[PDB]
């Protein structure tokens, strides 16, 4: 349990871009959209609840 | 040598036509470019990462 956890919680996340292609005519901003990246502190750690 | 070739002109054409017979198929076989290779070799590594 406590490892299907760790991954679960600890994960990065792709996350796409804003505006991509293709796009609605127009729109003429676009711009990757960063999501999470995986845990670091121990303490991060300490709480991935079960 | 020379005092040889002097009074043998015919053995100095064919060593000259040897030469010239030789010389110019190999230009038959020699490719062209416009430079030599002259850059240095490269390698890239390349990896996507997605998101």
């Amino acid at each position: 349990d406590v490892s299907s956890a760790i991954q679960a919680q600890n994960v990065q996340i792709s996350s796409g871009q804003l505006g991509g292609l293709p796009a609605v005519k127009g729109q003429q901003l676009n711009a990757t959209i960063i999501g999470k990246t995986r845990l670091q502190t121990a303490e991060q750690f300490e709480n991935i609840l079960l | 040598m020379s005092k040889f070739f002097i009074d043998r002109p015919i053995f100095a054409w064919v060593i000259a036509l040897v030469i010239m017979l030789a010389g110019g198929l190999s230009i038959l076989s020699l490719p062209v470019n416009q430079y030599p290779a002259i850059a240095p070799p490269a390698i890239a590594v390349q990896v996507s990462y997605p998101g």
